[PDB]
């Protein structure tokens, strides 16, 4: 169906830095009848079930801090974390729901040493 | 003031079809006879697999009164692929919007749906059928590859149409581009020539259209209703279009250049949700050779002295001036929730006075909400705000209001007398009714007194029978009449002359006719129309001072005239009417000195 | 010519005299003072009529906190607070919704949402004293969807206001209809696009708590809507989250007895909106007269607590309890040819004036 | 609060069939569809299937047909994923989930090992 390409596979950060990661769809995820982009971002900490951060490209989920900002449209979407915390070291995934649900490979955040 | 509401032609269609939903006239260039076009959008057709497809019927008038369907489309739903339909004609509302230019009939189906080739969907794109000569083609300006909400997928093309005198089709498609709305205008020749039944999306070369705009214009429904006329002096009819939900639901009317679609003018409503722009029309209503613009706003609420808002309906009337400026006045309706202004139909010069007249409906007004049509006469200063004639619906509601006046068309003369007639739909009862315009007679009535000054001692003539000497004066009167259209050569008039009537009933009248010894006289007069004034002279005398209330008073000399109405009729039984803007009561004064 | 004010025991606590009888002749006039005295601690009926199209799911989830928190705050404004609930989306016809066989039941294409079938208006919960029941009805509310931006708000409002026997509106209460949305509403003539050409008759059409004329009758006009809201003594509060708030705000002058506020982007002020709107509505007193008597005209001037005068239905503002507002009512006869009703907008009590005539 | 409780770890030989349950609570079972997601032991998430808990009609991803089946026991608010003819490639953690934005949820993840 729709293949989601996520990049990079791994990104090292230092606490306090601004980190960005992106995901490119195979087709438009924009529903002309709603004007919404059907893409969501998930956070998965190792050993735990994943959690939804952002839906519809930029709508933030309840319980999620505002350091997590989503943006993008059409095929090109970005997740940016402002002042990344040590607690944000997790694998992030992009998901589309334009057609059948599908996930990208995921981006693992690592800590710089 | 001259419509015949006593002997109208009544037509009817199948129950529940909404026969009369939309009306127009059909006038072939050289068939010698004319037909009425009456739509019936929910009619059950004979098409193989289509439910309530809708149809347009051609109705006769001379002799009997019968309607028959026009076979614009005699097939079913064409397939895209085996067991996969391309198009959905059931409930398409064909006949919802019908217009005709001479031989050319354009009938639309605003709720027509199709799947598009890209994906198996059902979008309300809308199509029209254009018939001329013996050929019929399908015109589907929004059935393109620009699909879905951001495209023309929800266009509903054909929702409202008109014709351009240049032989172009003006089509409104209010749902295009997130319901911003779109106007599409093309040539008749292109529509007819570039046609192939195996092609679903057809491009035309001389097509004009509006384009997309910012989201701020979403849900405006541009092209909800259209009209044409020259608003820039270029000799090319321009395009007038209602946009009822524009400008934060104030409503707007746009005028686009008929040659290149550059915008020329922008009219705005004053009140939110008045739905200004529901209907538009253009005509010269003041004899200035410039088209004037009539804009309806059927939900307008007119605030009273206590601050109460009454929903009545309003029509904005603006006159076009040479500078490009418009002079705007406002006409309010007469009844609450009648929705005055929901339908505007130029009648042409209904009363042949040199100025065009116009009909404005209020479909839910009158007793029992049968519906009313108001006829307003024109003049050099703009439309006369006071209606001259009121037409009421003649049928009871069966499940819904007859909505008499919902759709109207005038400026076509069917009975061929020079005075254009008016077709009024009443779809709630599946009927349509044609009101014909009566001939108008202008009357020149003269009255003179010879001399106006006399006295009781000025004995100048003798009485009949016994030659007693009395004071006398002569009263002359005369009458000439004519019309502009087809009128009987001989006009049969009734006249009455009264003397000294300005007093208490039972009082002594001093000025009497010599031969009858009476204050009154009447005569049967035959006036050739366009002929000489027919004159008569009666001799009056004064009673002497033995029988009086006073000696020194004014003497009124009063003349009244009217038509016979027994011999005054044409071959259809249509009677002429006297001009209602002139008095039929005139007077002169004589005095005793 | 005279004016008689009954000395019989009154049956009204807010509007008095509740019955007046006058005798007129053409060219004559008579008058009286009408007193309106707002009460404290009213029984209050609050019905939540909510837009449940997909764009609203963010606000709907907050109605779970509203039940108990609003009930507590209202304890200082009311005596008996009841909650009800219903929802609306749009008219279930083309072009407003998809009519594709595979997407009729699920209008949305977002595969993360098992969205509800579209509907015009559905009544969910009758007005009740039970807060838990309200919260339960809200919790289980599913989100729907449609295609065109505008929503069928005004059509749902009329039914909610008119169908008294289904909603359970009390006469002995301040009736509040709260409408939640983010988008503007459809107008009566917009329905032509769907092939609906039959005017709303203003009646109640509910079956199993569902509006069933939603696909055959058009949307009510503002004229019809205000007429029914006033006739049924229902005060309306609009709660709008989007920029469209201003659209609703600017319709307030056309809809007497209506107030509007904004929902914050976080939708954290739903209770403050209701309480503030309530306090504002209770502080404004204005009257209108329903005059069906031919040949009779009325001129009413409000006399406010600060001595100012405000004509007609402009009324008085910053009015409290233990604060009477006077209305100077003059009735005049112009011509020869029943009764008229003078009532505060949003109040249950009315003053009926009988007009006897001779010529 | 919505919770999803899955069965414990399963150990199967090649060719054997495993049935993995997911019990729902905190909401009406038939209100939301139940999604299944496969996480290979070191790879990203792959959506497998969804079942509409109201009708029992499943939808599958292109890569998971034939060997996968989904069923309901609505009387016990439980959804099941059945995997037939297990191969070594099917070793993974299988999650059940609800993606409704207002109230999403995930199970703890059922660990399935194929020898
Ligand atoms: C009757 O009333 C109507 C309105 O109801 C009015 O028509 C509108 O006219 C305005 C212009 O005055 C249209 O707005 C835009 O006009 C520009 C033309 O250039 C002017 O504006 C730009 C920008 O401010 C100036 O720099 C320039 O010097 C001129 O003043 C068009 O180029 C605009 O096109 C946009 O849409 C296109 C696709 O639809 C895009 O391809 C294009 O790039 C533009 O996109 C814009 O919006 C994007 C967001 O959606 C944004 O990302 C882009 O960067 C960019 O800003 C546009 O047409 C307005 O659309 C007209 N509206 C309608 C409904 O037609 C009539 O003129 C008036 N008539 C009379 C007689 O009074
Ligand atoms: C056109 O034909 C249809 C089909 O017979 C008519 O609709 C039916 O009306 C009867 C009587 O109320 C119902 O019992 C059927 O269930 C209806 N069928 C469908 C498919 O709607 C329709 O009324 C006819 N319309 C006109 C104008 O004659
Ligand atoms: C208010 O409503 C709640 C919810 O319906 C009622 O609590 C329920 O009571 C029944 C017994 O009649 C139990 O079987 C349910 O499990 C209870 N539900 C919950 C959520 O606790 C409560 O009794 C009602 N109270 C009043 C005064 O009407
Ligand atoms: C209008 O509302 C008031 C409440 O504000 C009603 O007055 C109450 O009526 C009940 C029933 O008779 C009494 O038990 C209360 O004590 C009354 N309250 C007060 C403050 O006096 C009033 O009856 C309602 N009007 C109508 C016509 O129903
Ligand atoms: C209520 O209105 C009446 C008028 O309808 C006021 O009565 C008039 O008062 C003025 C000033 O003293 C006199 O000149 C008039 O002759 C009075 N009128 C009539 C119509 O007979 C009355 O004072 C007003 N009451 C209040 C409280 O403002
Ligand atoms: C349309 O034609 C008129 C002719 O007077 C011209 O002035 C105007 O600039 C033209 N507009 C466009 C967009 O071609
Ligand atoms: C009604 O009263 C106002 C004063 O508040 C006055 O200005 C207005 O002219 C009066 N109207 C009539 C019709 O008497
Ligand atoms: C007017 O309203 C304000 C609140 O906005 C209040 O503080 C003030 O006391 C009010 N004035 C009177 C005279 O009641
Ligand atoms: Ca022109
Ligand atoms: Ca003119
Ligand atoms: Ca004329
Ligand atoms: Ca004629
Ligand atoms: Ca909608
Ligand atoms: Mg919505």
């Amino acid at each position: 169906d729709i293949v989601m390409t996520q990049s990079p596979s791994s990104l090292a950060v230092s606490a306090g830095e601004k980190v960005t990661m992106s995901c490119k769809s195979s087709q438009s995820l924009l529903n002309s009848r709603t004007r919404k982009n059907y893409l969501a971002w998930y956070q998965q900490k190792p050993g735990q079930s994943p959690r939804l951060l952002i839906y519809w490209a930029s709508t933030r989920e309840s319980g999620v801090p505002d350091r997590f900002t989503g943006s993008g449209s059409g095929t090109d979407f970005t997740l940016t974390i402002s002042s990344v915390q040590a607690e944000d070291l997790a694998v992030y995934y992009c998901k589309q729901s334009y057609n059948l649900l599908s996930f990208g490979a995921g981006t693992k955040l690592e800590l710089k040493a | 003031f001259n419509l015949d509401v006593d002997s109208p032609a009544e037509y009817s269609g199948p129950e529940g079809s909404y026969f009369g939903f939309a009306v127009d006239f059909f006038v072939p260039s050289a068939s010698s006879r004319m037909f009425l076009l009456v739509g019936a959008p929910k009619a059950n057709t004979t098409q193989p697999g289509i439910v309530e497809g809708g149809q347009v019927l051609k109705c006769d008038w001379s002799s009997t009164r019968r309607c028959q369907p026009i076979e614009f489309d005699a097939t079913g739903n064409r397939d895209y692929a085996k067991d996969d339909p391309l198009e959905f004609k059931s409930h398409q509302w064909f006949g919802a919007s019908v217009r005709s230019k001479q031989d050319k009939i354009l009938a639309c189906a605003p709720l027509y749906h199709w799947r598009t080739e890209m994906k198996q969907e059902r979008e309300p794109v809308g199509t029209c059928f254009l018939q001329d000569g013996t050929k019929t083609v399908e015109y589907a300006p929004c059935r393109s590859q620009d699909i879905d909400a951001d495209g023309q997928g929800f266009c509903q093309g054909g929702f409202s149409i008109d014709f351009t005198k240049a032989d172009r089709v003006l089509l409104g498609g209010p749902g295009s581009f997130y319901w911003q709305g779109q106007l599409i205008s093309d040539q008749v020749a292109e529509i007819v020539s570039k046609y192939d039944p195996n092609v679903y999306s057809i491009k035309y070369n001389n097509q004009l259209a509006t384009r997309t705009a910012q989201a701020i214009f979403d849900d405006s429904y541009l092209g909800y209703s259209v009209a044409v006329g020259d608003f820039n002096g270029d000799g090319i009819d321009d395009f007038v279009s209602g946009v009822p939900r524009a400008a934060r639901t104030l409503g707007m009317v746009y005028i686009y250049d008929g040659k290149n679609m550059s915008s020329l003018y922008n009219f705005t409503g004053e009140q939110m949700a008045a739905y200004f722009g529901f209907s538009v029309a253009a005509t010269d209503i003041n004899g200035d050779d410039y088209a004037d613009v009539f804009i309806g706003a059927p939900l307008f609420m007119d605030r009273g002295s206590d601050g109460k808002l009454q929903e009545v309906g309003q029509v904005s009337v603006s006159l076009q001036r040479a500078s490009g400026d418009f002079q705007t006045t406002k006409l309010n309706g007469f009844e609450v929730f009648a929705r005055f202004g929901s339908a505007i139909a130029p009648l042409g010069d209904l009363d042949q006075d040199g100025f065009n007249d116009i009909a404005i409906a209020a479909p839910y007004g009158g007793e029992d909400k049968k519906g009313i049509v108001y006829i307003f006469n024109g003049r050099s200063t703009g439309l006369n705000a006071v209606p001259s004639q009121i037409l009421e619906g003649q049928w009871a509601a069966r499940s819904m209001p007859p909505s008499f006046g919902y759709s109207m068309k005038g400026a076509t003369d069917i009975d061929k007398n020079g005075y254009p007639d008016l077709i009024v739909g009443a779809f709630g009862v599946d009927r349509a009714i044609l009101y014909r315009a009566r001939p108008v007679i202008t009357v020149n009535a003269g009255l003179e007194v010879y001399p106006s000054i006399l006295n009781q001692d000025n004995k100048t003539c003798s009485l009949p029978g016994t030659a007693l000497k009395v004071s006398c004066f002569n009263v002359r009167f005369c009458l000439k009449a004519d019309g502009k259209g087809v009128l009987p050569r001989k006009l049969n008039f009734q006249v009455e002359l009264l003397l000294d009537k300005l007093k208490q009933k039972g009082a002594i009248r001093r000025a009497l006719f010599l031969y009858s010894r009476s204050p009154s006289h009447s005569k049967n007069m035959t006036i050739s129309r366009g002929g000489l004034m027919q004159c008569e002279e009666l001799i009056a005398y004064l009673r002497d001072e033995s029988e009086f209330r006073d000696k020194l008073t004014p003497i009124t000399i009063f003349m009244e005239y009217r038509l016979d109405y027994r011999t005054a009729a044409d071959t259809t039984g249509l009677q002429p009417i006297l001009n209602q803007f002139t008095p039929a009561n005139i007077s002169r004064q004589a005095h005793i000195l | 010519v005279h004016v008689i004010i009954p000395t019989e025991n009154e049956i009204n606590t807010q509007v008095t005299p509740g019955e007046v009888s006058i005798q007129l002749r053409p060219g004559a006039e008579a008058n009286f003072m009408l007193k309106v005295h707002p009460l404290k601690k009213y029984p209050v009926d609050l019905y939540y009529l909510v837009d449940v199209s997909a764009s609203m799911h963010n606000n709907i989830e907050k109605l779970n906190s509203v039940g108990n928190d609003l009930s507590r705050k209202m304890a200082f404004f009311s005596r008996d607070f009841r909650l009800g609930f219903g929802s609306y989306v749009d008219k279930t016809v083309s072009p407003y919704i998809s009519i594709h066989p595979e997407r009729i039941h699920n209008q949305c294409s977002d595969y993360n949402l098992d969205c509800m079938p579209p509907h015009g208006y559905i009544h969910v919960l009758s007005l009740t004293e039970n807060i838990t029941e309200f919260e339960k009805a809200v919790h289980r509310q599913k989100i729907s969807g449609n295609i065109d931006t505008p929503e069928g708000g005004f059509d749902a409002m009329l039914q909610a206001a008119v169908c008294e026997s289904h909603i359970g509106w009390r006469k002995e209460a301040k009736r509040l209809l709260l409408v939640m949305t983010d988008q503007t509403s459809h107008l009566a003539l917009d329905s032509k696009l769907a092939g609906i050409v039959v005017p709303n008759d203003g009646n109640c059409h509910l079956k199993n708590n569902v509006y069933v004329k939603s696909t055959t009758m058009e949307h009510p006009s503002l004229g019809q809507l205000s007429e029914k809201l006033i006739d049924n003594n229902i005060n309306v509060i609009f709660a709008v989250q989007g920029k469209q708030f201003h659209w609703y705000k600017d319709l307030l002058p056309l809809l007497p007895g209506t107030i509007a506020g904004e929902i914050e982007s976080k939708a954290a002020n739903l209770n403050n909106l209701v309480v503030e709107a309530y306090q504002k509505l209770i502080s404004e007193v204005k009257v209108q007269v329903e005059n069906q008597v031919q040949g009779i005209y009325f001129n009413i001037t409000a006399i406010c607590p600060d001595g100012s005068r405000k004509p007609g239905m402009e009324g008085c503002r910053n009015v409290t309890s233990n604060d009477e507002v006077l209305f100077n009512v003059t009735v005049t006869m112009k011509k020869c040819d029943n009764y008229a009703i003078i009532k505060p907008i949003g109040f249950n009590e009315t003053a009926k004036i009988h007009i006897h005539r001779n010529c | 609060q919505i919770q999803l409780v899955q069965s414990g770890p399963e150990l199967k030989k090649p060719g054997e069939t495993v049935k993995i349950s997911c019990k729902a609570s905190g909401y009406t079972f038939t209100d939301y569809s139940m999604h299944w997601v496969k996480q290979a032991p070191g790879k990203g998430l792959k959506w497998v299937a969804r079942i509409n808990t109201e009708t029992g009609e499943p939808t599958f991803a292109d890569d998971f047909r034939g060997r996968f089946a989904v069923s309901l026991e609505t009387s016990a608010s439980t959804a099941y994923l059945q995997i037939n003819n297990l191969k070594n490639e099917d070793t993974a953690t299988y999650f059940c989930a609800i993606f409704y934005y207002g109230r999403d949820s995930w199970g703890q993840g059922t660990t399935l090992t194929v020898s």
